[PDB]
RNA sequence: ACCAGC
């Protein structure tokens, strides 16, 4: 087991450039350093790390390090290197593991931590936590330039080789290291029955959990995913643009004359202030001063102003009726135009040169197992159901790829699951009501039917009920889907609590698990903890926030991993079936949202590949855990996002 | 404007160049150092006579500005004094070209560097006609621009002939070829230089693939 | 740039305020924020209020962004736009008013231009000849995107465009916006589109503010004088038919 | 505080 640290001249899209390496060894206990002209070596000595069969420890190696690598020894000295998948191990993706909750434990060390380092799985904040930190590159080299006295220009320093490269790259790989060893210091994860630092990729993989190795995998098909990348039209975005902005000032025109300016003060100084309707101010006082009166106080002083109360408003006059309509439709606009095109982490900000969009995706950033996405969020763009919703999904598409051979565009797989969390609550509670709960599901359509019996308009608002309701709500959060009183907030929990009886003693069951007293304050909670965590559906200990949210951190975390290792599955069968993953191949994963997957393929008869396997990997994820249930998924083809949502 | 800035009434020091890619034995033995006047770090070259008495100072700011302390001749140039002989010297454009140079030979072989640059190229070498005559072979070493293949197309006029060699480089001079690790390109360019060939004239023998293609098309 | 919420202090909430790399807090429920003559004229001295102008339709951020702003010195009301440079610090004025009297203070250079000390990297650029353009475009595009202006009017083109070469050379496209010329711009990279009026002003105040932005996003190539192809006479070798 | 997503 070897320990190596890079250091290139930028990031891994616009790399050209090896500058230095600093290998350790676990058996000569040897700080070999490399040059920029000892790439060649560098490379031997992973290959014969990996032909000897061992593993190679990197940090941020699955996302950044090893494709680095795989570039460079393609385009700087022309050969193929490829590190198996088995070999290469993290030092982050373990500490998004061990290490999920730093911002509730993070408080009482900010005293270490400069103040911007404050939950952060970088590895310099390791250095500032582990109290073995000797300084930093950029800011000594931005120390020495001024001392020199020629400018720093735009922060980038890793455009020439010096010396102090080369020892903040040995203090890289002395915290890299100081890290691992506190990492495998762990006795839940790691039985401590054998040492980690000699045996091979047999023993480390399948001599511990099932979470060390499932969030691996993970990890590598999800930078595998970024580098695909999302295939974006940008003209029919510009054509959105360029409608919607020419509508937002008309709006604006249109309505500055019916609600007009006033003076506000500021020999008392006033200012001659106009009407602004993205305040919430503004058209709080001209409703106030217009014969309005609120009935909701969530606030001291002052009123909740959004869509719900902008809808049940009455005035006088019979203009500010219908300005209220036009004020709600700018401030939708106002909202499209700063997530679309304007914001600072707009769609158009983020389209590489092959006409394509790089979105992060953390694997484990929610402390129940789900996924984040950032710059930019590819899980929140809007739905079909919104307004502007299909022109902006639209863009989105697989058909907008075509193909490198032979000029034509391919073809877009989108495969979700149905009742995931719904379907898991049967899972658990199947040895209270003996398992007559898990066979309505089976049995036809679970949502419509509760719509039906309940009700509701939309199966959208029926889905929404179900849930609000389960994760313990008030009395009136549930009355408020309908509209409708506490009256009715009180009876629809009372009718679907007398169903079925096991909910409750459920519930009673983990509170008996988890907790044992809590004192009550008049303004706040004293709670006597005695286990704070729960085991997950392979041994990970998931973290409580709240003890009334103690049902959700049960269900979700165990919905989270099924999806987790059915994205794995269902290309572990596409490969071994004779595919090749990559757009020079034959499919492609493109983006995975907290339920569905989105896959772009290049004929038809691979899409009904993909769509076949999908439930194939779904049932042996159904088979391998030893569900009570019965897991089944939907698939959809199409050209984009828009018929595949 | 005043007068030779001392190194002690501005607070001057001797380093290392760390963003350039020059030591600081480089910069002792020539006197390219750094004072502290008016807040701001400002660089300062030293120029010498021929003797080794101070003449003028050349001041530059973090944001590539001139500014010269005094009387600014024409046969005075960067790099002159410490030799007074040799059998090749290798002339820049620049001033840190200089140290470049002077940085990857351990002081062997004597380098001068321009006053003025490219643009007033010919006026510093026809009052430096009888410098340059104890002197066996001459290397110019100019930027592989459009003003520098003028300079050097225009100022080696003026010069003995025979001696006058030019060298070619894939960057933009000497400077981005001693940060890419071009280090062993120049080094032969030195000792190995492009002869004599003015444009205009072409040799008859050096002109056979032209006249194949010609009677082609 | 966002980093994460911290608990606010004046409003009492929990996940309101939020900090920023620069080192200033912002809170979303209290709204609490924390951290010629040869003459300049100080913001202090000259009563500098930023004022919108209701006429032609411009709001107040895009004057406290720009710097265009209204002095009551004298008892008058003037519009002083201020130029800046590459470090951001006053240079020249230009105090205008109804009668159009032209007070330019300080260093006026020959390659001075309004709104080049926000706006230096960037895709596309519109360049306009006024001010009162330039900050209709601002409005309409919500003061985001590189638009800088002249300023020594249409006939110094040959003087102020060519001076500053290397700034304009960063862009990858420049949109011009003059009248509805100059070419020492590099080939393949100037797009010149056409209005229905005088200027995007008259655009804006009538109604026509949508074919402004259609004449942005996909404005045609520069043909470089009055050379014609043999397509573009199709109507006119029709029209001297039927005369 | 507002919107959006699963
Ligand atoms: C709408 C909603 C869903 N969820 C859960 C339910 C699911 O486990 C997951 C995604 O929800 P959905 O995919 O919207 O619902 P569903 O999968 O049960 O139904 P179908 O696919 O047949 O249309 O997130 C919430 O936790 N809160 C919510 O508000
Ligand atoms: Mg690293
Ligand atoms: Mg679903
Ligand atoms: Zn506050």
């Amino acid at each position: 087991m070897i320990v190596s640290a890079i250091a290139a001249n930028a990031l891994l899209e616009s790399v050209t450039k090896f500058h230095c390496g600093v290998i350790y060894d676990y058996s000569t206990a040897e700080y070999v350093s490399y040059r920029p002209s000892d790439f060649g070596a560098y490379l031997d000595a992973l290959e014969a790390e990996v032909a000897r069969g061992g593993l190679i420890v990197f940090h941020n190696g699955h996302k950044y390090d090893v494709p680095a690598l795989t570039k460079l020894a393609k385009l700087q000295l022309n050969r193929e290197f490829h590190l198996p998948r088995e070999n290469c191990i993290d030092t982050l993706v373990l500490s998004r593991l061990i290490h999920s909750n730093l911002k509730d434990t993070d408080m009482g060390l900010l005293r270490k931590l400069p103040g911007k380092r404050f939950g952060s799985h970088a590895l310099e904040a390791w250095g500032y936590r582990l109290g073995e930190m000797k300084g930093e590159y950029k800011d000594d080299f931005k120390r020495m330039l001024e001392e020199q006295g020629e400018e720093y220009v735009d922060g980038m320093e890793w455009w020439n080789f010096n010396e102090e490269m080369m020892d903040y790259n040995v203090q890289d790989v002395v915290v890299t290291k100081a890290l691992l060893e506190k990492l495998l210091s762990d006795k839940h994860y790691f039985p401590p029955e054998i040492d980690f630092t000699d045996v091979g990729y047999t023993t480390f993989w399948s001599e511990s959990l099932e979470a060390v190795d499932i969030e691996h995998r993970a990890a590598w098909l999800l930078a595998k995913q970024e580098r695909n990348g999302f295939p974006f039209d940008t003209k029919a975005i510009e054509e959105l643009y360029v409608e919607l902005a020419a509508r937002r000032s008309e709006l604006l025109r249109k309505l500055t004359e019916t609600f007009g300016s006033w003076y506000q003060p500021k020999y008392t100084p006033v200012e001659h202030v106009v009407f602004n309707p993205s305040s919430r101010d503004h058209i709080q006082k001209k409703l106030q001063e217009a014969g309005w009166v609120p009935t909701k106080y969530t606030d001291k002083g002052a009123p909740v102003v959004d869509d719900e109360v902008l809808e049940g408003v009455r005035v006088d006059d019979p203009e500010k009726q219908a300005a209220i309509d036009l004020i709600k439709e700018y401030l939708m606009i106002q909202k499209r135009i700063g997530q679309s095109a304007e914001g600072d982490k707009a769609w158009l900000r983020y389209v590489a040169e092959d006409g394509k969009i790089h979105g992060s995706v953390n694997p484990n950033g929610a402390v129940t197992g789900r996924a984040t996405h950032a710059f930019p969020n590819l899980a929140q763009i809007p739905g079909v159901r919104s307004p502007y919703g299909e022109q902006c999904r639209a863009a989105f598409g697989a058909e907008h790829h075509l193909d490198g051979i032979t000029g034509k565009p391919w073809v877009q797989a989108g495969i979700d699951a149905s009742g995931l969390e719904l379907r898991c609550l049967a899972h658990f509670m199947a040895r209270f009501d003996n398992g007559e709960y898990a066979h309505e599901i089976l049995n036809g359509d679970i949502h419509t039917k509760n719509q039906i019996a309940a009700e509701l308009p939309t199966r959208d608002n029926a889905k929404t009920f179900i849930y609000g309701f389960l994760y313990g709500a008030g009395d009136e959060k549930i009355g408020q889907i309908v509209g409708a009183g506490k009256e009715r907030g009180k009876e629809l929990k009372k009718k679907f609590l007398e169903n079925t009886p096991a909910i409750a003693a459920l519930r009673e069951s983990i509170q008996q698990t988890l907790v044992e007293s809590s004192q009550w304050v008049a303004g706040e909670q004293q709670v006597k903890w005695k286990r704070r965590w729960i085991k997950g559906l392979d041994g990970r200990k998931v973290h409580v926030r709240s003890p009334h949210a103690a049902l959700n951190t049960l269900l979700q975390s165990a919905g989270a991993l099924i999806c987790k290792l059915w994205i794995i599955k269902t290309e572990e069968m596409l490969v071994e079936k004779g595919l090749k993953h990559g757009w020079d191949g034959d499919f492609a994963y493109m983006a995975w949202v907290h339920d569905e997957i989105q896959v772009g393929c290049r004929t038809e008869e691979i899409a009904q590949v993909v769509i076949e396997t999908a439930q194939e990997a779904m049932r042996w994820v159904g088979d391998h855990w030893n569900f009570r249930c019965l897991l089944d998924t939907e698939g959809k083809m199409g050209p984009n996002w828009a018929i595949c949502h | 404007t005043y007068n030779v800035w001392n190194f002690g009434e501005s607070n001057g020091r001797y380093s290392a160049l760390t963003a350039r890619g020059i030591s600081k034995e480089t910069c002792q033995k020539a006197g390219y150092w750094i004072a502290k006047v008016d807040g701001v770090m400002y660089q300062v070259a030293d120029y010498r006579d021929q003797n080794g008495n101070i003449v003028s100072q050349k001041v530059r700011d973090k944001d590539k500005n001139f500014k010269t302390t005094g009387s600014h001749k024409s046969d005075a140039l960067f790099g002159k004094h410490l030799w007074n002989g040799g059998k090749k010297i290798v002339v820049t454009e620049g001033e840190i070209d200089m140290l470049t140079v002077m940085e990857l030979q351990d002081c062997k072989y004597p380098v001068v560097s321009l006053g003025h640059g490219a643009s007033a190229a010919k006026k510093t070498c026809a009052a430096n006609y009888e410098y340059f005559d104890q002197f066996e072979q001459i290397i110019l070493m100019f930027d592989m621009d459009e003003a520098g293949r003028k300079a050097v197309e225009e100022a080696a006029q003026v010069l003995p002939a025979g001696k006058v060699r030019v060298a070619v480089l894939p960057c933009k001079d000497a400077n981005e070829c001693h940060l890419n690790g071009h280090d062993r390109e120049i080094m032969e360019q030195v000792w190995n230089a492009g002869p004599w060939i003015p444009d205009g004239v072409v040799s008859a023998l050096s002109l056979r693939e032209r006249i194949r293609e010609h009677l082609s098309s | 740039v966002f980093l994460y919420h911290i608990p606010c202090d004046n409003c009492g909430s929990s996940d309101g305020n939020s900090l920023f790399s620069d080192g200033h807090t912002f809170c979303y429920v209290c709204e609490k924020w924390t951290a010629m003559t040869y003459n300049v004229w100080n913001f202090g001295e000259s009563n500098g209020r930023y004022s919108a102008l209701t006429a032609r339709g411009i709001s107040k951020e895009t004057c406290q962004k720009a710097g265009y702003w209204i002095a009551k010195v004298d008892g008058v009301m003037y519009q002083v736009a201020d130029y800046r440079d590459q470090n951001g610090n006053i240079v020249s004025q230009k105090v205008r008013d109804k009668d159009k009297n032209f007070k330019t203070t300080g260093s006026h250079k020959s390659d001075a231009l309004f709104g080049k000390h926000l706006w230096n990297g960037g895709k596309k650029i519109v360049v306009t000849e006024g001010e009162i353009d330039m900050l209709t475009v601002m409005e309409l595009q919500d003061c985001k995107y590189p638009v800088v202006s002249l300023g020594h009017g249409a006939s110094a083109a040959k003087k102020t465009c060519a001076a500053n070469y290397e700034y304009f050379d960063q862009f990858e496209q420049i949109i011009l916006m003059f009248d509805m010329a100059a070419q020492v711009l590099p080939a393949g990279k100037v797009r010149v589109a056409v209005l229905p009026c005088k200027d995007a002003n008259e655009c804006h105040l009538n109604g026509h503010d949508r074919e402004i932005m259609e004449q942005v996003w996909n404005a045609g190539p520069w043909i470089p004088d009055g050379v014609v192809s043999a397509l573009s006479l199709r109507e006119r070798i029709r029209e001297h038919l039927s005369s």
